[PDB]
RNA sequence: UGGCUCCACGAGGGUUCAGCUG
RNA sequence: CCUCCGCAUAAGCCUGCGUCAGAUACUGACAAUUAACAGCCCAAUAUCUACAAUCAACCAACAAGUCAUUAUUACCCUCACUGUCAACCCAACACAGGCAUGCUCAUAAGGAAAGGUUAAAAAAAGUAAAAGGAACUCGGCAAAUCUUACCCC
RNA sequence: GCUACCUAAGAACAGCUAAAAGAGCACACCCGUCUAUGUAGCAAAAUAGUGGGAAGAUUUAUAGGUAGAGGCGACAAACCUA
RNA sequence: GCUAAACCUAGCCCCAAACCCCCACCUUACUACCAAACCUUAGCCAAACCAUUUACCAAAAUAAAGUAUAGGCGAUAGAAAUUGACUGGCGCAAUAGAUAUAGUACCGCAAGGGAAAGAUGAAAAAACCAAGCAUAAUAUAGCAAGGACUA
């Protein structure tokens, strides 16, 4: 990605963005870094205003970098998508993004916008807690190998004996290589 | 060895070949030195087969089917080359206490500006190298007049720099 | 008449397109007859092991458990060499007769 | 005659005449590159 | 055309703002707080007009002799040159020789 | 190995050897019907002939019985939206003709 | 400060004859 | 039907009519010039070299000339690197100009003067012209056919 | 890198006549006498015919040197990047 | 109704504070490896020419003081002793503010010269008018109008 640069929910390698922002034009920025920041991919937040007002919801993606968050199946606007000739063919919905400080949290016994501040528990050592109350929030969230993929055992064997030589001196009496000569001293200035 | 160069004839067109986990410098930390040796030149043999793979792709035009995994063979190169230097770096620290491994010194050039001048390992020794002799690490008074506008000039930018974050600062927070 | 564009071996007259050269390392020494001779020495050895009978190979699994970084520090490396040390209660004082010489390196990679 | 050519390139004459070896040799060729180097530019020989 | 064709974000002004609601005090700082400071102190400015007016002129030959040691070089020799400017044209053009 | 400084070898001195190579090589499709036994590589600007013939002997014990090699040049003069040059770069090009007619062909991957 | 002859040469400067031709 | 053209090297450019795809020799992608030709040389200490070339043979000069190693010491390890494309370079241009050397003496190579009509004037170039033959004109300038003599410098 | 002069190591000069001459006619090349076209041109000096030299005080490639009241000049206030 | 026109932040300016910065590369730079720096500025310019002279530049508040002093005693020049010394903006807003989107593209053999320009928005995973024309060529007579007129 370039400076002077805006981000679409569209990923900087896609078609979208590179039609977007394509690398001969400039634009003036939108204001939006406090770090200190509680909505993470995949969880369940409550909107607040706007389209649906008061509605639940689930956080599909983050644009952390813009100060957005978009939810899912929630806040929704239509497009004619593909469809690839001059007739109507296809519509889609798509999901435009909402503000942070206007979407809250949902506790999952009081199902209320709440705002939850990092307060350092005894656990270890920094997770979401709510400042009303406590019940501590979580945060959110089968494959086997190949023929070039080794066991885990294979990949942590830990066969390393600490010792001075380099690997070059190792790898030389290892394979056997003699080597009587002797290297004549130069000049390095 | 060209049936290595290319991968499993099994494989050939299949959009997308299941392996994943490039190495780590802990577990490359925990293997030997010989195993390294030896993980170098696996990784090495699969690489030269991954950018075969992909030229071709670019021949042909169609969609490369793993820049992933070329991704993650390049990182666990880049993982075990720090894991030999590391170890070579330390060794040179406990029995030379150098903390570079190639020798040289802290020059002034021409045109005044001091460089680090990396040695370069000649048969006869300083003073009688004709071309080295001609290369010269100093500069002379002319130069000082140039070395105050080139600190200036630097002392500008970063004036113009620190002026506009503030700036933008400001008017962030006329904006919230 | 390009100030900008590099300059390479294939830009110039026939005597600066033999001189010039891409960074490929020298492997001999050229003599008297316009006739090179070629160092086996100079050329470099590969040194390949013997990758039969082998486990390890080009990823891991995902199965494979998270362990924090930790870069080795010449005291940590000192500390495991030497434990033998406080049992009794190798270093190498000059370099000269080394082969793989540390400090002005006498190895490649 | 004809006057629009008075470049008539070789590499050799370009390089021994504006070279950074050249420029270098001289103590105001010296101070050219430093002027070209605080003006910041791209080349600053041939 | 030159004339703007839609009008412009509104301008909205705190004027009771704490620069603006506190403007003016500890002027009269020494009359009423028995002369012990002096409202050329309270000025903030440049070292060289600040409980000073002056003229251009005046102002550039001021500024050359209070900071100019400190001045990047260039800018000493556009003050240099200005001063000389400026001293050919107070000194020789015009009216009311 | 490449970027690396080599060390000098004086009259009688060791054989340079080389551990853990930095020569990553890619073998290309020829682009005008080479015949038999002869394999293309793309290769780094600083790998000789030798070094490549070691390389194909040692690491994939390949026979090679010629190598050829040329550097291709690429194109300057592509140019941004600046009118800046965009430069395609320049790379060594090898042509390996196999030992004992062993007859290679390039196999025809995406099928 | 020469002077009188003086041969060859000239896309130099003039003149004559002959032819030839818009 | 045309051409002091064409092919090659040198110098200079630096991928600049190869394939494919796209839009209106342009754009992008993919390819490509493979060393035997050419370049990148020479371990020295002392020392040796009066004799031209020109078919070099008589013979002819004056302006008096380029080609050359030996005694000894050390040296067997052998063939790397780089150039290699094109309709090209210098003239702001796809410029009637500039551009070294070898070879072909009209080409075996390379090319196309006419977008399509009509057939006015003026203009450019060409060819032909009765009778006359410089009467033109500053002057036989240009054309046409070839020539003589005299002066001035 | 044009141009003036020089230095170093190179090259070119058909044929006929003549028989080593700054020789004759005349190509290649070098120059630029006359005319005509051209003039925001093909060209910030060209084109077309006509012409002058063409074994030399010749032309010419490559590299180098002389630098501004300076260089360089077979003096034209000539040339030294239109 | 075409061509357009409109926009606001990319940045910049002046102050304050605080002292700042793996490889290859002097050979033909960006190329693995062989037998020496140190010397008064001048001049334009004022003197209405110019010839001595002619401000400052070569760290020095306010006043003493434009005083003593110098000087074709003229243009002008000119002391000292002594004397009290926390960031902001009645700045620019894309021909402006920096040359800067860049010392780039382009020009030059070189030193060197040196640009231009962007504006849909919360999300694009969504309207009118410069000149010039057109809609719509012209009808005796003339600085193109004015007085007028039913026109
Ligand atoms: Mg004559
Ligand atoms: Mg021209
Ligand atoms: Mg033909
Ligand atoms: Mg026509
Ligand atoms: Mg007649
Ligand atoms: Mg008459
Ligand atoms: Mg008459
Ligand atoms: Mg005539
Ligand atoms: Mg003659
Ligand atoms: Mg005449
Ligand atoms: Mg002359
Ligand atoms: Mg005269
Ligand atoms: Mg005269
Ligand atoms: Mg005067
Ligand atoms: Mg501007
Ligand atoms: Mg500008
Ligand atoms: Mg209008």
């Amino acid at each position: 990605l370039p400076p002077h640069y805006r981000y679409g929910m569209s990923p900087p390698g896609s078609v979208a963005d590179k039609r977007k922002n394509p690398p001969w034009i400039r634009r003036r920025p939108v204001v939006v870094s406090d770090e200190d920041w509680y909505l993470f991919c995949g969880d369940t937040v409550e909107i607040l205003e706007g389209k649906d007002a008061g509605k639940q919801g689930k956080v599909v993606q983050v644009i952390r970098q813009r100060n957005w968050v978009v939810v899912g199946g929630l806040n929704t606007h239509y497009r004619y998508i593909g469809k690839t000739m001059d007739y109507r063919g296809t519509m889609i919905p798509s999901e435009a993004p909402l503000l942070h400080r206007q979407v809250k949290l949902v506790d999952p016994m009081d199902r209320k916008p709440t705002e939850i501040e990092w307060r350092f528990t005894e656990a270890g050592e920094r997770v979401r807690v709510s400042t009303r109350s406590g019940r501590i929030i979580p945060k959110p969230e089968t494959w086997i190998d190949g023929p070039k993929d080794t066991s885990v055992e294979d990949a942590l064997e830990r066969t390393y004996v600490p010792c001075l030589k380099t690997l070059q001196e190792e790898v030389m009496e290892a394979m056997g290589i003699k080597e009587t000569r002797k290297y004549k001293k130069v000049y390095w200035y | 060895g060209l049936e290595e160069f290319f991968d499993d004839p099994k494989n050939w067109g299949q959009e997308k070949v299941k392996s994943g986990a490039a190495w780590t410098c802990q577990q490359l930390r925990n293997k030997s030195n010989e195993d390294l040796h030896k993980l170098w030149y696996v990784l090495l043999k699969e690489r030269n087969m991954l950018l075969t793979l992909e030229q071709e792709a670019k021949r042909q035009r169609l969609p490369m089917p793993s820049p992933e995994r070329l991704d993650k063979v390049v990182d666990s190169m880049d993982a075990l080359d720090k894991v030999v230097q590391e170890r070579e770096d330390a060794l040179r620290l406990l029995q030379t206490g150098q903390e570079r491994a190639r020798p040289g010194a802290w020059r002034r050039d021409i045109f005044g500006r001091i460089i680090w001048h990396k040695f370069k390992q000649w048969v006869i020794p300083w003073h009688l190298n004709k071309r080295y002799n001609r290369k010269r690490f100093f500069a002379l008074p002319y130069v000082d007049h140039f070395l105050r506008l080139e600190r200036e000039k630097r002392a500008r930018i970063k004036a113009r720099k620190e002026n506009l974050e503030r700036k933008k600062a400001k008017i962030l927070l006329k904006k919230f | 008449a390009d100030r900008m564009s590099k300059w390479t071996s294939k830009r110039g007259p026939r005597s600066f397109r033999g001189r010039k050269g891409r960074g490929a390392k020298g492997i001999g020494f050229l003599t008297s007859g316009w006739r090179f001779v070629q160092i086996k020495e100079m050329v470099p050895e590969f040194v390949v092991p013997d990758l039969t009978g082998f486990k390890l190979k080009p990823y891991v699994s995902y199965l494979a458990p998270e362990s924090e970084e930790t870069p080795l520090t010449a005291a940590q490396l000192f500390s495991e060499a030497v434990a033998p040390a406080i049992e009794k209660d190798g270093f190498e004082p000059t370099q000269e007769g080394k082969l793989f010489q540390l400090y002005p390196r006498n190895f490649l990679r | 005659k004809a006057r629009g050519n008075e470049y008539q390139p070789s590499n050799i004459k370009r390089k021994n005449k504006h070279g950074w070896v050249r420029r270098l040799s001289t103590p105001a060729g010296v101070q050219v590159i430093l002027r070209r180097m605080l003006k910041g530019r791209k080349s600053l020989s041939h | 055309i030159g004339i703007r064709l839609t009008l412009p974000p509104p301008k909205v002004v705190d004027r009771w703002n704490e620069k603006r609601a506190m403007f003016g005090v500890y002027d009269n700082i020494g009359i009423l707080g028995n002369f012990e400071k002096h409202p050329k102190e309270l000025i903030r400015g440049p070292i060289w007009l600040r409980g000073w007016k002056g003229n251009e002129l005046q102002r550039c030959i001021r500024k050359r002799k209070m900071v100019g040691s400190r001045m990047f070089a260039d800018d000493l020799h556009n003050l240099n040159k200005r001063i000389r400017y400026l001293y050919k044209h107070f000194n020789r053009h015009g009216k009311f020789r | 190995a490449r970027n690396v400084v080599y060390p000098l070898y004086r009259l009688g001195g060791p054989q340079l050897r080389v551990f853990r190579t930095n020569f990553f090589i890619q073998l290309v499709r020829p682009g005008v019907a080479q015949p038999e036994d002869t394999v293309q590589f793309r290769i780094p600007m600083e790998m000789t002939r030798v070094d490549l013939r070691n390389y194909l002997e040692g690491i994939y014990n390949v026979p090679v019985a010629a190598v050829r090699t040329r550097v291709q040049h690429g194109s300057n003069k592509r140019r941004d939206h600046r009118n800046v040059r965009i430069k395609k770069p320049d790379y060594k090009v090898a042509y390996v003709q196999l030992a004992h007619g062993q007859t290679f062909t390039f196999p025809d991957l995406f099928p």
